[PDB]
C-alpha cells in the first residue's frame, strides 16, 4: 500500500451510514443552518486529532487489539478490563443496531411518501437485517469481502451524485436558506454537547484505522500523512453533503423529514427518485457487513490475559468462521432495538465510546512521565492529547448535568456491572468460577462444533 | 376580543380550541364512521366510532328550546350514568349525567365518551345510515391501522 | 344558489380527478335553526357526495350574515361543536371562533 | 473424554450424537425461518396499511378577509404583514390551512373581484 490507496481505506471505513441519519439531530440541537454547519467542522477536527494521538500509540506499543494494549500499559489491568467488558456489552453491539435501524429507515420510507411508518415496521426489518447478516457471516466467510466490493462501489456513487448536484443547485442562485443563518441558537451546554454526539457518529471509525493501515511502504511518514489528507478529505465531503440538504430544503423540512436523503431525492430526480433509497440501503448493509469480520480480535486477546471468556474467539470446524462471537453480537443487537430508538442509542454509543477515548489519550499523557525510554517514531505536539482530553471531559460529564435522561443510567449501570464481574473472576480466583465457566465451555463447544483457534498470539 | 376571552375559563375562544385540539389528537373524529339516528324537531345525536378502538363519541346536541331527552331510546345498551367529555358550557365537564334523563337548555350540547364494543355500523338496523372516507381498522397491540377488515 | 345533485358533480369520477372537494355553505344558507333542518343538511350532503369522498363543512363566510346575528348568541357555541364533530374538513371564517 | 478445550479429533467423536445434532439443526432453521416470517410480516404491515390523510383532509381551514383581518403600516387596511404578525394566534387554534381571499390587483374589490393584473398584489 502507497499514501494515495492508505487513504482509500480511511475514506471508505468512515464514510458509511452516518451522513444520511445524523443532519436532522445536529440540526434539532442546534436550531440554525449557521451553526449546524460549524458543528460538521468541528467534528472534523476531533477526529483528525483523535487519530494522529491514536497512530503515536499504535507505533509506540505495537501489540494487536484496540485500546485494550494501550490501557494495559497505562493504568494496569482494570481500565483494560473495563474496555473489553464494554465493548462486547454496550459499544459493539449497539454500533450494528444502529445501521441496521438506519438502513430499514430507507428501505421502509419510499412506501410512506407523505407519512410516518409505524415503529413495528422499523424494527421488525432491522431485526430481519441483524439476522440475515449474523447468518451470513457465520457460514460463508469469504462471501462477505466478495459483495464488500460493490458496497463500497454503491457508496461513494450516491455520495458524488449528492455533492455535485448540490453545487450545480448553489450556481444557480438557491441560497435563499443560508440568508440569516445564525438568528435562534442553542448556547446551551446540553445541546452543543448533543450535536456533536451526532456529528461524532458519522465520523467513527478514526480509531480502527491504526492496524491495517500499518502495510505502507514507508510507516511512520505515511501513517500520518494519511490522517492529515483523509480525514479532512471526510470533512469536506460532510460539509458539502450538508450545504447540498440545505439549497432543496428548509430547515424546518429537514427536521420534518423521515430520510433526510430521500427528501432531496424527491426534489432533484424526480423520474428516477428510486436510486436513492436504492443505493443508501447497499451501502448501509455494506457498513453492517464489514464490522463482523473483526469480529473475535479484542476477543482473542483479552481472553489471552483471563479477561474474557474463552469460549467466544472460537472457530467452526466447519466454515472457518469465529461463529460464537457472530451470534453473540447478534443477539444483543436485537435486544437493543426492541427499546431501540436512534437518537437514544447514539446517545448511549456515544456515551460509552467516548469514556474510552479519553481514557487512552490521557494514557498518552501518563505514558511521557511514567513511560519513558519507549522508543516512539511518530511524537506529536503534548497539545494535542491536552486539548483531546478536555474535549473528552465535555463530551461526557455535559449530558448527565444538563440534560440527564434514562439511557446514561444504562450505560453506567453496565459498565461498572463489569467492575464487580473482575472483583469475582479476576482479582479473586474462586473455586466455584471455573467450576461454572468450563461445563459452559465443553458443551458449547459439542452444541456448534467450534475449536479453539489454531493460532497463537502472532 | 381576543384578549379578554383568554382569560375566561367559560369564553367562546376557550370552547373552540378545545374542541379543535380534540379533534387533532382523536382518530375517533379526524377519521371515524360517521352514524346519524333518526330525525328529531328539537335535537341531532349521532356517534363517532371506528373499528379496534373500543370506546364511541356520542354527541347530542339540542337545536329547539329547553327538553329532556331519553337517550336509553335512542342507543342500546347504555350505563346508567354518562360522563360528559366536553359541553358548550364548560362548568359542566366531567360532570355526570344519567342517561334516562338528560336536561339540555336552548343551544346546549355534549359529548359524550363510552366504553362499548357494540359499534352500529356493524349491525345491520343501522348500516344505512353509517358512512365513511378511508376505511381502516385498528390494531391496538401493534400500534397500527390496517385495511384488511 | 345550486342543486345537491349539481354540486356533487365537482367531486367528479372513481377514473376522472376533480375538485378535491366543493365548498360545502348549506349551513350558512339556515337563517333559523331547527332540529329537522339541520338534519335534513346533513343527510343531504352524506347520502348524495359518492362513496368514499371527503366532506366539508362551513357556518358562515364574507357573503353571509354572522352566526350570532343570524341565529342568535345561544348557538355561537353549539354550531362550532357541530362543526368539529362532524366527518371531514371544519373550515372557520376569521372571528366565528370569538363570537363576533 | 471431553474436557473443556477440545481439538477437531476429539471433539467429532461426540459432536455427532443425537443430543447435540438435533438441537443444533433446529436452532439454524428457526433462524432462516424467523428472518422470513420477518420479512413477509413487513411484507404484510406495508401491503395492508391504508394511505394516510392527506393535509387538506387533517385539520380546520381558516378563511381570512385580508382587509379586514390586521393592519401593519397604519393606513386602515390590513394587509399581508399584519397577517403574518398573527401567525401564533392561528397556531394556537390548532388550524392546520390558511384561507386568503383575493389581492390581486383589482379595480372592483367586490362583486365576484374584477382583476387588473393576476400576477401582482393589490398595494393596500
Ligand atoms: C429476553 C432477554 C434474553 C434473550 C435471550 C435470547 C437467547 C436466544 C438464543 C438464540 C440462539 C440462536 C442461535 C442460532 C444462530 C444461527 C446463526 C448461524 O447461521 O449459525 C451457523 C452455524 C453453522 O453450523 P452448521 O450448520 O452445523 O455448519 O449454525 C450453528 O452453529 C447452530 C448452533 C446453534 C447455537 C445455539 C447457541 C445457544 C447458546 C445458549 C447457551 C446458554 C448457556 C447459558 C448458561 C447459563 C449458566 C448460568
Ligand atoms: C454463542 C453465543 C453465546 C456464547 C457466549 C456466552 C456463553 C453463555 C454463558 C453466559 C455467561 C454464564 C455465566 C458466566 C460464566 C463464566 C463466569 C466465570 O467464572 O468466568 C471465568 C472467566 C474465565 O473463564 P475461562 O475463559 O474458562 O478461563 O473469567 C472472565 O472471563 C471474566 C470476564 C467475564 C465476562 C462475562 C461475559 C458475560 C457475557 C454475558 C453478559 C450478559 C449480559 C448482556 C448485556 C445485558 C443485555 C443487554
Ligand atoms: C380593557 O381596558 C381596561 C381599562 O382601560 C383594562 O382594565 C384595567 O385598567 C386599569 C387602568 O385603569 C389597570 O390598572 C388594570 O390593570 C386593568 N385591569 C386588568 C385586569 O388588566 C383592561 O386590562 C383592558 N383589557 C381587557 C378587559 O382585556
Ligand atoms: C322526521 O321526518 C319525518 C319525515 O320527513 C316527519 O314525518 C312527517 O313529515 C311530513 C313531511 O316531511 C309532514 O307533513 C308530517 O306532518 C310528518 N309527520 C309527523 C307525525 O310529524 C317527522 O315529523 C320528522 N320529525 C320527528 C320524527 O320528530
Ligand atoms: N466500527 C464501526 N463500523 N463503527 C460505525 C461507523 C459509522 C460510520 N462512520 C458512519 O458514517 O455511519
Amino acid at each position: 500500500l502507497g499514501l494515495i490507496s492508505g487513504i482509500s481505506i480511511i475514506v471508505g471505513t468512515i464514510i458509511g451510514s452516518g451522513i444520511f441519519v445524523s443532519p436532522k439531530s445536529v440540526l434539532s440541537n442546534t436550531e440554525a443552518v449557521g451553526p449546524c454547519l460549524i458543528i460538521w467542522a468541528a467534528c472534523g477536527v476531533l477526529a483528525t486529532l483523535g487519530a494522529l494521538c491514536f497512530a503515536e500509540l499504535g507505533t509506540m506499543i505495537t501489540k494487536s487489539g484496540g485500546e485494550y494494549p494501550y490501557l494495559m500499559e497505562a493504568y494496569g489491568p482494570i481500565p483494560a478490563y473495563l474496555f473489553s467488558w464494554a465493548s462486547l456489552i454496550v459499544i459493539k453491539p449497539t454500533s450494528f443496531a444502529i445501521i441496521c435501524l438506519s438502513f430499514s429507515e430507507y428501505v421502509c420510507a419510499p412506501f410512506y411518501v407523505g407519512c410516518k411508518p409505524p415503529q413495528i415496521v422499523v424494527k421488525c426489518l432491522a431485526a430481519a437485517a441483524i439476522l440475515f447478516i449474523s447468518t451470513v457471516n457465520s457460514l460463508s466467510v469469504r462471501l462477505g469481502s466478495y459483495v464488500q466490493n460493490i458496497f463500497t462501489a454503491a457508496k461513494l456513487v450516491i455520495v458524488a451524485i449528492i455533492i455535485i448536484s448540490g453545487l450545480v443547485l448553489l450556481a444557480q442562485g438557491n441560497t435563499k436558506n443560508f440568508d440569516n443563518s445564525f438568528e435562534g441558537a442553542q448556547l446551551s451546554v446540553g445541546a452543543i454537547s448533543l450535536a456533536f454526539y451526532n456529528g461524532l457518529w458519522a465520523y467513527d471509525g478514526w480509531n480502527q484505522l491504526n492496524y491495517i493501515t500499518e502495510e505502507l511502504r514507508n510507516p511512520y511518514r505515511n501513517l500520518p500523512l494519511a490522517i492529515i489528507i483523509g480525514i479532512p478529505l471526510v470533512t469536506a465531503c460532510y460539509i458539502l453533503m450538508n450545504v447540498s440538504y440545505f439549497t432543496v430544503m428548509t430547515a424546518t423540512e429537514l427536521l420534518q423529514s423521515q430520510a433526510v436523503a430521500v427528501t432531496f431525492g424527491d426534489r432533484v430526480l424526480y423520474p428516477a427518485s428510486w436510486i436513492v433509497p436504492l443505493f443508501v440501503a447497499f451501502s448501509t448493509i455494506g457498513a453492517a457487513n464489514g464490522t463482523c469480520f473483526t469480529a473475535g480480535r479484542l476477543i482473542y486477546v483479552a481472553g489471552r490475559e483471563g479477561h474474557m471468556l474463552k469460549v467466544l474467539s472460537y472457530i467452526s470446524v466447519r466454515r472457518l468462521t469465529p461463529a460464537p462471537a457472530i451470534i453473540f453480537y447478534g443477539i444483543i443487537a436485537t435486544i437493543y432495538i426492541i427499546p431501540g430508538d436512534i437518537n437514544s442509542l447514539v446517545n448511549y454509543f456515544s456515551f460509552a465510546a467516548w469514556l474510552f477515548y479519553g481514557l487512552t489519550i490521557l494514557g498518552l499523557i501518563v505514558m511521557r512521565f511514567t513511560r519513558k525510554e519507549l522508543e516512539r517514531p511518530i511524537k506529536v505536539p503534548v497539545v494535542i492529547p491536552v486539548l483531546m482530553t478536555l474535549i473528552s471531559v465535555f463530551l461526557v460529564l455535559a449530558p448527565i448535568i444538563s440534560k440527564p435522561t434514562w439511557e446514561y443510567l444504562y450505560c453506567v449501570l453496565f459498565i461498572l456491572s463489569g467492575l464487580l464481574f473482575y472483583f469475582l473472576f479476576v482479582h479473586y480466583k474462586f473455586g466455584w468460577a471455573q467450576k461454572i465457566s468450563k461445563p459452559i465451555t465443553m458443551h458449547l463447544q459439542m452444541l456448534m462444533e467450534v475449536v479453539p483457534p489454531e493460532e497463537d498470539p502472532e | 376580543n381576543v384578549d379578554v376571552q383568554k382569560t375566561q375559563p367559560r369564553s367562546a375562544l376557550k370552547l373552540y380550541q378545545d374542541l379543535s385540539l380534540l379533534h387533532a389528537n382523536e382518530l375517533l373524529l379526524n377519521r371515524g364512521w360517521f352514524c346519524h339516528l333518526r330525525n328529531d324537531s328539537h335535537y341531532v345525536v349521532y356517534t363517532r366510532e371506528l373499528d379496534g378502538i373500543d370506546r364511541i363519541f356520542i354527541v347530542v346536541l339540542n337545536f329547539g328550546e329547553s327538553t329532556l331527552l331519553n337517550l336509553h331510546n335512542m342507543i342500546s345498551g347504555l350505563p346508567a350514568k354518562m360522563r360528559i367529555r366536553l359541553s358548550t358550557n364548560s362548568a359542566d365537564k366531567g360532570s355526570k349525567v344519567d342517561t334516562s334523563g338528560i336536561f339540555l337548555d336552548k343551544g346546549e350540547g355534549l359529548i359524550f365518551e363510552h366504553n362499548t364494543k357494540n359499534l352500529l355500523h356493524r349491525q345491520t338496523a343501522f348500516r344505512d345510515r353509517c358512512f365513511v372516507s378511508n376505511r381502516a381498522c385498528y390494531s391496538s397491540v401493534l400500534n397500527i391501522l390496517y385495511t384488511s377488515c | 344558489a345550486e342543486s345537491i345533485d349539481r354540486t356533487v358533480m365537482y367531486y367528479g369520477l372513481p377514473f376522472i380527478q376533480e375538485a378535491d372537494f366543493p365548498f360545502n355553505n348549506y349551513l350558512s344558507m339556515l337563517d333559523t335553526v331547527s332540529g329537522n333542518s339541520v338534519y335534513e343538511v346533513i343527510t343531504s350532503w352524506m347520502e348524495n357526495m359518492p362513496e368514499g369522498k371527503w366532506p366539508n363543512w362551513m357556518i358562515g363566510g364574507p357573503d353571509s350574515s354572522r352566526l350570532t346575528s343570524r341565529l342568535g348568541n345561544q348557538y355561537v357555541n353549539v354550531m362550532n361543536m357541530l362543526l368539529f364533530t362532524l366527518p371531514g374538513t371544519p373550515i372557520t371564517y376569521y372571528g366565528e371562533e370569538i363570537g363576533m | 473424554q471431553p474436557y473443556a478445550g477440545m481439538p477437531k479429533e476429539v471433539l467429532f467423536q461426540f459432536s455427532g450424537q443425537a443430543r447435540y445434532r438435533i438441537p443444533r439443526e433446529i436452532l439454524f432453521w428457526l433462524t432462516v425461518a424467523s428472518v422470513l416470517v420477518l420479512i413477509a410480516a413487513t411484507i404484510a404491515i406495508i401491503a395492508l396499511s391504508p394511505k394516510c390523510l392527506d393535509w387538506w383532509q387533517e385539520g380546520p381551514m381558516y378563511q381570512i378577509y385580508p382587509r379586514s383581518f390586521k393592519d401593519s403600516n397604519k393606513d386602515g387596511n390590513g394587509d399581508l404583514k399584519g397577517i403574518q404578525d398573527k401567525l401564533d394566534y392561528i397556531t394556537a387554534l390548532n388550524i392546520k390551512t390558511v384561507w386568503i381571499t383575493s389581492f390581486y390587483k383589482s379595480s372592483l374589490k367586490d362583486f365576484r373581484y374584477g382583476v387588473e393584473d393576476f400576477r401582482e398584489v393589490d398595494p393596500i
